[PDB]
């Protein structure tokens, strides 16, 4: 049971919020590419 | 601050004459077109007339016989000498500047600044 | 809200139909500054606040 969130202490000025469908011996392999091009 | 102030309204007998003013502040009439518009209690804004910067006058063609728009550029004021005020001449008379320049959107009336308007009523007393 | 405590809502990540607002006869005042009201549907906007 997930009952512990300790990632932030505050959230002041938001510009973008987006709620989506879930993306997700070692059994799974997850590859991601993150790029910052022209914003 | 660009502000239009009208004065001269009130009670007026039938068949008489009544002079209205549009003493303007914040701008001059040497480069702006100025209009007079009336407002009936049961109807919308009805355009009466227009004074151009060169002295050119145009009027409502159903109202030409009894209105006169003049300027006094020394006192930067507009005049409206109305005569023969009848029952349907009861109106709240706004004086407004025409927008011949840049218009940020579609205007139904084409006025960039309005006046507070003065109310004229015609009855027995 | 009251005017001293005016509410602000962010509009984002959606498609906005401004043709139903400008053609609506409910609004007595509709004054747009810096953009034409008929050109609103042809532009894409960032940081929309109401
Ligand atoms: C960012 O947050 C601070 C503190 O909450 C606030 O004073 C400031 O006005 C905010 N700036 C913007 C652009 O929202």
């Amino acid at each position: 049971m997930e009952s512990e969130f300790r990632v932030y202490s505050s959230a002041n000025n938001c510009t973008f919020e987006y709620v989506s469908q879930p993306f997700l011996n070692f059994k799974n392999l997850r590859e991601f590419v993150f790029k910052n091009i022209d914003g | 601050e660009v502000q239009l102030v009208e004065s001269g309204g009130g009670l007026v007998q039938p068949g008489g004459s009544l002079r209205l003013s549009c003493a303007a502040s914040g701008f001059t009439f040497d480069d702006y077109a100025m209009s007079w518009v009336r407002q009936a209690p049961g109807k919308g804004l009805e355009w009466i007339g227009r004074m151009y910067n060169n002295g050119r006058t145009s009027y409502n063609p159903s109202l030409k016989s009894l209105v006169t728009i003049s300027r006094d550029n020394s006192k930067n004021t507009l005049y409206l000498q109305m005569n023969s005020l009848r029952a349907e001449d009861t109106a709240t008379y706004y004086c407004a500047r025409d927008n011949l320049g840049y218009r940020p959107s579609e205007n139904l009336y084409g006025m960039d600044v309005w006046g507070q308007g003065t109310t004229v009523t015609v009855s027995s007393s | 809200a009251s005017v001293y405590a005016w509410n602000r809502k962010r509009i984002s990540n959606c498609v906005a139909d401004y043709s139903v607002l400008y053609n609506s006869a409910s609004f007595s005042t509709f004054k747009c500054y810096g953009v034409s009201p008929t050109k609103l549907n042809d532009l894409c906007f960032t940081n929309v606040y109401a």
